[PDB]
DNA sequence: GTCCTAGGACTGCAATTTTAGAGAGACGCGA
DNA sequence: TCGCGTCTCTCTAAAATTGCAGTCCCGCGCGCCGTAGGAC
RNA sequence: CCGGCGCGCG
């Protein structure tokens, strides 16, 4: 594609945005935001027919979101500020809103991925393109876990709405279980990451067996060397 | 001691042991040195049996070790891959393998007083009341037992790391007894063994049952079958002058085992709450450092103070009491047999050290053993119970909470540690063993970094190490008045297994030097009382 | 002014005599809406 | 160093660096525990050297590193030279622990255990 | 909470009925026992009394 | 003879060195 | 029978010097001198 | 074919 297009621009026919964002739609999934955000800086400082759209914004982002190391919150925070600027010419669609909740997501910059997933209920889908079929790590449970972590209640039963009103079932990676046998029903409340009276002790017996100790499959909680 | 020398021709040995083959390739004149099953064992010159569950790769091991002739179930091609001068094809080799061993060395049974013991209990402890019993009386006796072996005396025998020794074994082991003077002999009659034919070729004199109940969770049968494993033991109960019968009646089965065999033998029974029996105890005091039990015989009242613990071991005294009233025995050396055993090796051999308290070691690695070990103590009256304990790896990952769950519900304060971590890592069994009870290592260790340990939820204390050493340490340091300290999971053996190598470590020794320093650590100023230590100089 | 050394407990008994003394000694063993209303934010209010 | 390490147990008291060494760490305990088994859990509770900063490096946690920096922070917030340098240490602190996480670099590297030796042609002092 | 599959411990159900009789609720204590028959889940004897004795009282 | 042979000038800045600021447990005097 | 300024420290927040770290044009030509130390 | 010291030229 790039030498049909080079050989397209030699012939005497530029490029137009169709072209690089046919161009950026495989450069955004090589791991290396550079690539793609070197496309934007052509597509951005060009001519007028080379200008981006929502999709070069989205495809760039997404390049940003999903990046293999470092941190790209500051890139994509800039990125969105100058997509806004640029508001006259582009508006979003559900996939920019998809993308930068899941991005405020993963790197805990939660209010502003509440702020775009409030942008995101607007539109028919919207939770289900988040959720983006369980790949790259369930952005939809992701979001769901944040706001159960820091208490913002109120905003998970929106995200619950949005989900019932998107025909969205939790994923397991949202209904995650906590170290006491909890999960984001009853995780919030005055007692914190401990287990009620229930009425009677606690079958620790049976909690080994059905975790996999039968067969050495259970997830020992011992602090061990790593950055993981 | 003094190895007998055994020499047979093959030919003599197939018409002893009235074996016969399916097929005879070689010679049939060839000496035979020895007998072996396994191909580790085997020596140059002696009789090879192969395995049904064993590949070609266990018979041309043999063969270069010094295999001549090789007892096989099956045709094996010889002529270009075996160097044996002779091949023996016969139905069943496991029931020949029984068959062989006797033959080759003269059925030693024959010569000595065999009695059988069986039960899920004090399997080594009646042998050896019994065999410091008869030697109270003057005869020569041994020791057939998983912890230990013995000739005669003290002459212990280097018994291989195996819990369930194969019937050449025995056969090969009762023949250098008899040749060094033994006169009498009591084997462990396991379900195990029985079952499998280990002692198809052991003539049994007295067969002597304490208890049968459904606690070896390795039994591949079912009750029947398991209550029929023993059975064997009194199927062959036929000269009523020979022989004698030897049975507990306060356990139910009691009724099942005394109708077996020739119903003229004489039957002798022991028992506690049933006074119907010939033996029961009148009363008994329970101490931290003795028992004193007073028992009524047919002979006579004995009056019996033996520093055995607890009552689990009073009827291996009874079974011995019930033998020498079944052999007629003077009741003064009865008193003398009993009184002498004070500590069985590899079963509650207490580590006494003029302390206040005890030290004793058993073997318990399964959850019902080790419980009623627990429920034993509390019988004996400790003030506080204190309890050191692990879990292997690769093996068992089941049921690692259950001993922890049942120590902290028994035991005040217990210690942690493990039993044989393996190639498995220790760190994790050690944070399965808090799982039973609501906390994880990471939690644990989030408790020791600020220095706190809150009781648990019925006021019992918990205390973590990984190693079985500082634990250990620390659990001796923490003997009191009227405590007592467990420290189970090991046993007979000596060994210690991290990774693959197999270290040398016996807890009997360290517990005895434990014992021994006790004092300069907590005279210096340091509060051993529970972690962490206060240290004169840290606050 | 041992009194104000109650504060960094939580003050058990104490009161009378030689109480705060033993007990501090034996301590280091464990060791207008109407009017705000008229003021209003307008964040977010271009 | 005292506790150098704690994703490992210890039964010991002993806090920060003691400047003196422990009379009883020195003849009482390793009488007491012997030399193989004190040894082989000797360098979990006290050590020094290069070696108990290496073995604070390994075991670290870097988000807990990042989550107390930030914690405290915001109580200093809440609350003016060295109120601000410490609040500067913190930010400096939890800026360093965030870029170990999404690097391949591991903070006991800056203790060297091997030491690289240059080729002999480009020193035919050093 | 029973919708779910699940099945209480015997002592809540006595706490949470009698902190209802202490606040004055009664028709909340006879609805928490009306229920639990149709359940099929047993009730303690001792919560029949004294549920018997306050419906008999404000009679 | 020798052949191997083992002390400027300025800026920037965090580190000691106070200065201070309150402040409290035990207390000799004292009501 | 306590109560009272307060003797003697007591621990830290906030400046106040103070000891490093760093830097200080470019490009050429020529000469001299290293490479040291000790029981033989 | 390496660095210091001294003296110079533009």
């Amino acid at each position: 594609a790039l030498d049909i297009s080079y050989e397209m621009e030699a012939a005497g026919r530029f490029a137009t945005t169709f072209h690089f964002n046919c161009l950026l739609s495989v450069q955004a999934t090589c791991g290396i935001p550079e690539v793609a955000y070197a496309t934007f800086e052509n597509m951005e400082y060009g001519e007028d027919f080379m200008k981006p759209d929502t999709e070069t914004y989205n495809w760039v982002i997404q390049a940003y979101t999903r990046a293999d190391s470092y941190d790209r919150v500051q890139d994509v925070a800039e990125l969105l500020g100058m997509m806004v600027e640029d508001y006259k010419r582009v508006q979003p669609n559900v996939k920019t809103h998809a993308l930068l909740v899941e991005c405020f997501t993963k790197y805990c910059v939660v209010k502003e991925a509440i702020r775009h997933f409030r942008a995101l209920k607007n539109f028919e889908g919207g939770t289900k393109v988040l959720h983006n079929a369980g790949n790259f790590e369930d952005p939809l449970s992701l979001y769901l876990r944040a706001l159960c972590r820091e208490g913002r209640i109120v905003e998970l039963i929106d995200a619950l709405d949005a989900m019932r009103r998107d025909n969205q079932p939790i994923p397991p990676r949202a209904m995650i279980m906590s170290r006491k046998y909890r999960t984001l029903v009853s995780s919030w409340i005055e007692p914190l990451q401990e287990e009620a009276e229930l009425g009677y002790e606690i079958d620790y017996l049976a909690r080994y067996v059905e975790e996999g100790g039968l067969t050495g499959e259970r997830k020992r909680w011992v602090p061990r060397r790593g950055k993981t | 001691i003094v190895e007998p020398k055994f020499r047979l021709s093959l030919a003599e040995l197939l018409d002893e042991s009235k074996v016969v083959p399916i097929s005879v390739y070689g010679d049939l004149d060839v000496e035979i040195t020895g007998i072996q099953h396994d191909s580790r064992g085997v020596s140059s010159g002696d009789l090879f049996v192969c395995c049904e569950n064993e590949g070609d790769s266990v018979l041309s091991e043999a063969d270069k070790r010094g295999a001549v002739a090789v007892v096989a179930s099956k045709e094996i091609d010889i002529e270009d891959t075996l160097g044996c001068r002779a091949l023996v094809i016969v139905e069943d080799t496991e029931a020949v393998l029984a068959a062989l061993a006797s033959s080759f060395y003269r059925h030693p049974s024959k010569n000595m007083a065999v009695i059988g013991v069986t039960g899920t209990n004090g399997k080594t402890t009646t042998t050896y009341l019994i065999k410091s019993l008869y030697e109270a009386m003057g005869v020569r006796t041994g020791m057939f037992s998983t912890v230990s072996c013995y000739v005669h005396g003290d002459n212990k025998m280097d018994s291989p790391t195996t819990t369930s020794p194969d019937a050449v074994l025995v056969q090969s082991m009762m023949a250098k007894m008899l040749h060094n003077g033994t006169e009498a002999l009591v084997m462990e009659a396991s379900p195990q063994e029985l079952a499998s034919g280990k002692c198809d070729e052991v003539d049994f004199d007295i067969a002597v049952f304490t208890n049968l109940t459904r606690e070896d969770s390795d039994f591949r049968g079912t009750d029947e079958e398991y209550r029929d494993a023993e059975a064997k033991l009194f199927a062959r109960m036929v000269d009523p002058e020979r022989h004698r019968k030897v049975v507990n009646i306060d356990d139910p089965n009691a009724a099942f085992f005394v109708q077996q065999g020739n119903p003229d033998v004489p039957v002798v029974t022991f028992a506690m709450e049933n006074t119907k029996a010939d033996v029961h105890p009148l009363k008994f005091e329970l101490s931290l450092f003795e028992t004193q039990v007073l028992v009524n015989t047919p002979q006579g009242i004995l009056e019996i103070s033996s520093g055995l613990l607890g009552r689990h071991n009073i009827y291996n005294i009874l079974a011995a009491v019930a033998v020498g009233i079944a052999v007629g025995a003077p009741l003064e050396d009865i008193v003398r047999g009993v009184e002498e055993v004070d500590a069985v090796p590899g079963r509650c051999e207490l580590i006494d050290e003029e302390q206040a308290f005890g030290v004793i070691v058993d073997h318990a690695n399964t959850p019902d053993g080790l419980s009623r070990l627990l429920d034993s103590v509390r019988e004996l009256k400790p003030r506080r119970i204190i309890t050191v304990i692990g879990c292997a790896g690769e093996n068992e990952r089941g049921k690692r909470p259950v001993m922890t769950k049942i120590a902290t519900e028994k035991s005040d304060v217990t210690m942690l540690t493990s039993d044989n971590p393996g190639n498995e890592d220790p760190l994790d069994i050690l944070d399965d063993m808090l799982s039973g009870i609501g906390w994880t290592m990471q939690e644990y260790l989030k408790h020791g970094e600020h220095d706190y340990y809150p009781p648990l939820s019925n006021g019992h204390r918990l205390f973590l190490h990984d190693v079985r050493r500082v634990a250990v340490r620390c659990a001796v340091a923490m003997g009191e008045e009227g405590d007592m300290v467990v420290v189970a999971g090991k046993g007979h053996e000596s060994y210690q297994l991290e990774g693959d190598k197999k270290e040398f470590y016996d807890d009997r020794e360290e517990c005895r030097e434990a014992l021994q320093y006790v004092d300069e650590l907590h005279q210096a100023g340091i509060d051993t009382s529970e972690f962490p230590w206060r240290l004169p100089e840290s606050h | 002014e041992l009194k104000e050394e109650l504060e960094a407990q939580g003050l058990p008994i104490d009161g009378t005599r030689n109480v705060l003394y033993q007990r501090v000694q034996k301590a280091r063993r464990i060791n207008v809406d109407e009017l705000i209303c008229r003021i209003k934010l307008h964040e977010g209010d271009t | 160093f005292a506790r150098p390490i704690t994703k490992k147990p210890t039964f010991l008291r002993l806090r920060g660096s003691f400047e003196y060494e422990i009379q009883s760490w020195k003849y009482s305990i390793p009488l007491f525990f012997t030399t193989q088994g004190f040894e082989i859990f000797r360098n979990r509770e006290i050590s020094t050297g290069a070696g108990a900063i290496r073995e604070q490096l390994a075991d670290l946690d870097l988000r807990i590193i990042i989550e107390n920096s930030l914690v405290e922070w915001k109580q200093l917030g809440e609350e003016d030279r060295k109120i601000v340098r410490r609040k500067d240490f913190l930010v400096r602190r939890m800026e360093l622990a965030k870029h170990f996480i999404r690097t391949n670099i591991e903070p006991e590297w800056m203790v060297l255990c091997l030491l690289p030796v240059l080729p002999p042609e480009l020193r035919p002092d050093i | 909470t029973h919708s779910l599959g699940y099945a209480f411990g015997s002592p809540l159900y006595d706490e949470i009925i009698t902190l209802c009789l202490d606040l004055g609720e009664l028709d909340a204590a006879i609805a928490i026992v009306a229920d639990m028959e149709t359940t099929g889940i047993t009730v303690p004897d001792q919560t029949l009394d004294k549920v018997i004795s306050a419906r008999q009282s404000n009679e």
